[PDB]
């Protein structure tokens, strides 16, 4: 049987899944049917953590000088709780990535072109998620750029640390999380660290201390596409690849390996990031897909999506064709042959299925 | 299945010194011993003014089990007063350690030096060669082609492998804007053209790859290397892994051992899977050709329902006479186990007539202590299912134990007829040795009530003359004819071999075959 045991209405404006705690009870070698009802709530709170990459991106800093105000003017038209954060990364400050050759390049890595630059840093958390959009502006003016010898950078370290650090970044427990990722170069994927002498795998723990720097840059290797995926779904974070036109195809293929990621064509000076993010909101909340945790090994479940207008799509667990928010339903079977959680990707609401075998 | 687990040889080292990052045997053609060359790339030497240079240690097998290291005993050299030339500190001496007869090639990839022209630091990479009483330094990438545009950031000695004709092959994945490079020089040329005053040596038989276009930028050619025949002649060919090969998919290049032309290329399937992290060339089906084994520890297999889980993947390619390859992939077992990290050939582990291979997952199993898988090849390829499971025994201390990240096989240290395996666990800075127990095969018999139960046995290598079995129905000579007795519905008999008496001085208890039954 399947006792509902809990059900609250799909909330009108900013509860998303209708049944909260079903009470499955299976005789061996049998299967019954579930129920689900997603509701993309309009005007849901939004948090945007602007993870930027700063030498070829020095013009981007000037072109996004007033971004928080332009964000607020064009984001409060679809939400009422908006928070902005800022973080930066270049690459690990270790040997085969940074200019340590001249004795004065540790302090000024750009002592070749006759200018000034910041010493290279691994990951920097600058601004926590605040509702004050002017703090974004006044903190982004105090940002300069650094220089790295290699072409690939430490982007995945920054994404990982932003995802796992929760008090430092201040992702709300009840919010729609957007992570922006703007860069114009490739990335040093996992295992790109024994060239630098780093062979200790990433653990997932967050090491941004009170100094706001990733303290394990020269001690731990880059994260992989599995550790990142395992942590991007645990904390329900959506990642947007605001990359240039020379890295779009590269980051599109990484995107089609992690659920909940998209790409955007970031201009040469990040002069179209507002429209990019706004369109990325309508491309992140337009897709509803379901993912499972802690499924018993002796259980197998099918997924019959019923979306659009009373469709009978036989097998898909995800639906395309949502504009802002729609009420779609997926039926479920579950065979035993002798707590498991159903939840959408990017949201905390779930159907906690209670299973008791008799 | 024949590897011992009960009593393995252990080998410790300095704390946090990465003892076991490189493991290799040391068989000399000048004596009657077999030592263990184990590298500790983060150890502290007695060189004055050098911190964490690293060292390579020789470990005795039949002794008090002591371990003692001297490729160099000098500090930084001086190019003009008040400024040094090289900086051997934190140089990772011991990241690679190879051996062939009385030759020991130990390299420090993260070695820096001040190029004569500017005043800078460049990880060119350094190596050291020892042929007995003569030890020499080998730095092919320490040339006048400087900076990242040349061989300045070469990281030479990252991966090395000897050649059957003494044509050692070097891979440095940072040469020419990290496009990667491979360098092969004769051992005769290395020792002959060696001075302590000439920094750049041009040699004469320099087989080196040259720079390509900017499309192949940051590809890391030279991550791993191997030697094997793939053109048809007698000269071994260089197989190298390119994990970031221009789309991070991963490619593997096979060059030639004579003029170094592009012979064969492989390509990966999943991006950021590291197709080419480790390579190994051997024969797994006994056709006298050379097979290839490319590891992809970060491959993300599609799970049962719809999920992608990272388990690792090793690609098995079988050489054919026409040059084409037959490819078959075997996926990892555990999640985040890095299966396909250290593929070490073992030779004839059980002397079944076909060579066997070892694939290790350094971060998989119980408490992620590392597990080594053993595979035995047939004349169809190799068995998909593992033949033995090896497990770590030391819990992680600060660092992951990383058991199985470094391995080396196909060498008999007992001279007992079966080769042996050495496994390095640098996280717990331990090195371990497993001895292949001898293998016996038994053919059974059992052809008023008249019953007659027969049995005979045989094996290879060192083995006691007579084996005491134990048979009950409900001493047999090794190599003799069918010995049996006759004494006067299902009738059941079993033969349980007496391992304890069939042991030897150390004990090396023999093992029975794999497919043989015991109940009839």
């Amino acid at each position: 049987e399947a006792r509902v045991l809990e059900d609250r209405p799909l909330s009108d404006k900013g509860t998303q899944v209708s049944p909260q705690r079903i009470a499955l009870r299976l005789r061996p070698d049998d299967s019954k049917n579930f129920s689900i009802q997603v509701r993309q709530v309009e005007d849901y709170p939004v948090d945007i953590y602007y993870l930027m990459d700063l030498y070829s991106m020095k013009d981007d800093l000037w072109s996004i000088q007033n971004l928080g105000t332009k964000l607020a003017t064009q984001m409060r038209k679809l939400t009422s709780n908006l928070r902005i954060g800022f973080g930066a990364f270049v690459d690990k400050p270790v040997s085969p990535y940074m200019y340590i050759s001249p004795p004065e390049a540790l302090e000024n890595p750009c002592y070749d072109m006759k200018t000034t630059c910041l010493p290279m840093f691994g990951y920097k958390h600058v601004l926590t998620l605040t509702d004050q959009v002017t703090r974004f502006n006044e903190e982004v003016k105090k940002q300069s750029v650094s220089r790295n010898r290699d072409a690939p950078e430490g982007g995945f370290d920054a994404i990982m640390q932003a995802t796992v650090c929760d008090e430092k970044i201040g992702w709300r427990n009840d919010a729609s999380h957007l992570l922006v990722f703007t860069t114009d170069a490739k990335t040093h994927i996992a295992l790109d660290g024994r060239l630098a002498g780093i062979v200790q795998p990433n653990d997932g723990q967050c090491h941004v201390g009170s100094d706001n720097h990733y303290s394990a840059s020269t001690t731990m290797d880059y994260p992989s596409l599995g550790l990142m995926t395992e942590k991007l779904s645990q904390k329900n974070i959506n990642l947007i690849f605001a990359v240039t036109e020379n890295v779009v195809n590269l980051y599109q293929n990484y995107s089609e390996l992690i659920p909940g990621t998209t790409v955007g064509v970031l201009s040469m000076d990040s002069s179209n990031v507002l429209q990019l993010i706004v369109d990325a909101y309508g491309k992140i909340r337009s897709k509803v897909e379901l993912e499972v945790r802690d499924l018993p090994e002796e259980l197998s479940l099918s997924f019959n999506a019923t979306c659009l207008n009373n469709e009978v799509i036989p097998g898909l667990k995800s639906c395309m064709g949502l504009k802002i928010g729609d009420t779609v339903s997926f039926s479920i079977e579950a065979k035993v042959r002798g707590s498991f959680t159903i939840k959408p990707v990017g949201f905390k609401d779930s159907l906690i299925v209670q299973v008791t075998f008799d | 299945f024949n590897l011992d687990v009960d009593s393995p040889a252990e080998y410790s080292g300095p704390e946090g010194s990465y003892f076991g990052f490189a493991v290799d045997f040391f068989v000399p053609s000048a004596s009657s011993r077999m030592f263990l060359l184990v590298g500790a790339p983060k150890a502290n030497t007695t060189q004055p003014g050098i911190v964490e240079g690293g060292q390579v240690l020789k470990c005795d097998w039949s002794s008090t089990r002591r371990c003692q290291p001297e490729f160099d005993a000098t500090g930084n050299r001086d190019y003009a007063k008040d400024d040094p030339l090289e900086f051997k500190s934190h140089q990772w001496f011991g990241a690679s350690v190879r051996s062939k007869q009385d030759k020991i090639l130990a390299c420090a990839p993260l070695y820096h030096w001040r190029t004569e022209m500017k005043q800078e630091r460049e990880p060119v990479g350094t190596c050291f060669l020892q042929d007995g009483t003569k030890t020499v330094e080998y730095a092919p990438c320490r040339s006048q082609d400087i900076d990242a545009d040349g061989q300045g950031f070469c990281q030479g000695g990252f991966s090395i492998d000897f050649t059957k004709a003494d044509r050692v092959l070097l891979g440095g994945p940072g040469s020419f804007y990290w496009q990667g490079q491979l360098i092969s020089d004769q051992v005769a040329e290395i020792v002959s053209k060696y001075d302590p005053n000439v920094y750049s040596i041009k040699y004469n038989n320099q087989l080196a790859t040259r720079t390509a276009q900017a499309i192949f930028d940051d590809s890391y050619l030279g991550y791993s290397v191997a030697v094997g025949d793939f053109n048809g002649d007698g000269i071994d060919d260089f197989v190298s892994g390119v994990p970031r090969a221009a789309r991070t998919l991963g490619m593997v290049y096979i060059y030639d051992g004579k003029n170094m032309s592009s012979l064969y290329n492989f390509t990966g399937e999943q991006m950021a899977a590291y197709f080419g992290f480790s390579v190994a060339a051997t024969d797994i089906n006994g056709d006298d050709y050379a097979d290839v084994f490319i590891g992809a520890p970060l491959f993300m297999d599609r799970g049962s329902d719809g999920k992608l889980q990272e388990v690792g993947q090793v690609s098995v390619s079988l050489q054919r006479a026409s040059g084409d390859f037959q490819t078959t992939k075997l996926n990892g077992f555990e999640v985040f186990a890095r299966f396909g990290s250290a593929i070490a050939p073992l030779g004839d582990l059980d002397q079944d007539g076909f060579n066997d291979i070892a694939i290790a997952a350094p971060y998989g199993g119980e408490d992620k202590k590392g597990i080594v898988y053993i595979f035995n090849g047939r004349s169809t390829g190799l068995n998909a299912v593992p033949s033995q499971i090896l497990e770590g025994q030391w819990a992680a201390r600060s660092m992951p134990p990383s058991f199985g990240y470094s391995m080396k096989g196909a060498t008999d240290i007992d001279k007992n007829g079966y080769p042996d395996l050495i496994v390095g666990a640098f996280g717990v800075d331990r090195a371990i040795l497993y001895r292949a127990r001898p293998v016996i095969t038994v053919n059974a018999g059992l052809e008023c009530f008249n019953v007659r139960f027969c049995l005979k046995a045989d094996g290879k290598g060192v083995l006691p003359r007579k084996l005491n079995f134990q048979v009950e129905l409900l001493t047999i000579s090794r190599g003799g004819l069918m010995q049996c007795e006759e004494l006067i519905i299902t009738i059941f008999m079993e033969y349980r071999l007496d391992y304890r008496t069939a042991a030897d001085t150390t004990g090396l208890q023999p093992i029975l075959n794999q497919f043989t039954p015991a109940n009839i």
